[PDB]
């Protein structure tokens, strides 16, 4: 029903509640052209709640396991990076630098320069 | 998120409404590829017009910041504020700076050459 017509923020909410990475892999299988608009909705909606990194971890697992490549995850990285509840580094900056490696882009410099 | 937006809009206002652009440059501060912007302004030579924002973000102590202020002073031929600036940060060489000053025709400024 959703992709048919909806603001899929609610769908995310279902996801960010129903912790089912396999359900992501269902959502995330790249043959859906509408996979782009929905991820464009998640790149801001998923961050709204920000209570505990459970679904965060789960969705980044889904990303790396479905191999969500550069240009896709680093979005998540930087957005959760800047001034969130999470100023800690639970593999956060670490996968950040890993993506920096998989990216090899000048951005890495200032990323360091903000990293601690 | 994506930033090409910024470049397009600024190129426009540059071309159309720089009076309406300056302010915006300030408003778009936090997340920025500042150095690419300053390279672009070098290309457009109108960095002296965007000087306010420059003096604003002066804090971050980047090579770009340095060279910007330096050439602005060269063109400007100021020393007092130049003294302040050069003392404010360190992330830049001074050899070429000494080369500039050694013929500055102004021992007052060549005094600063000796200082550095």
């Amino acid at each position: 029903v959703c992709n048919e017509n909806s603001l899929f923020k609610s769908l995310s909410r279902y996801l960010v509640r129903r912790k089912d990475p396999e359900l992501w892999g269902s959502v995330l299988l790249e043959s859906n052209p509408y996979r782009r608009p929905l991820i464009d909705q998640v790149v801001q909606t998923a961050l709204s709640e920000t209570q505990d990194p459970e679904e965060v971890s789960v969705t980044v697992k889904a990303f790396m396991t479905a191999d969500l490549p550069n240009e896709l995850i680093e979005l998540l990285e930087k957005i959760v990076l800047d001034n969130s509840v999470f100023s800690e580094h639970r593999n956060l900056q670490n996968l950040l630098i890993l993506t920096a490696i998989k990216a090899d882009r000048t951005r890495v410099m200032e990323y360091i320069n903000r990293l601690d | 998120a994506n930033v090409e937006l910024y470049y397009r809009a600024i190129q426009f206002y540059l071309e159309f409404k720089p009076l309406l652009l300056n302010d915006l440059l300030m408003v778009l501060s936090p997340r920025l590829d500042h150095t690419r912007a300053v390279n672009y302004f070098s290309k457009v030579k109108q960095l002296p017009l965007v000087k306010p924002y420059l003096r604003s973000v002066q804090n971050h102590n980047n090579k770009s910041v340095n060279e910007s202020l330096n050439n602005l002073f060269i063109t400007e031929e100021d020393y007092q504020a130049l003294r302040t600036s050069i003392d404010a940060y360190d992330n830049f060489d001074n050899i070429s700076l000494a080369q500039r000053l050694e013929k500055h025709e102004l021992i007052e400024f060549r005094r600063i050459a000796a200082y550095l």
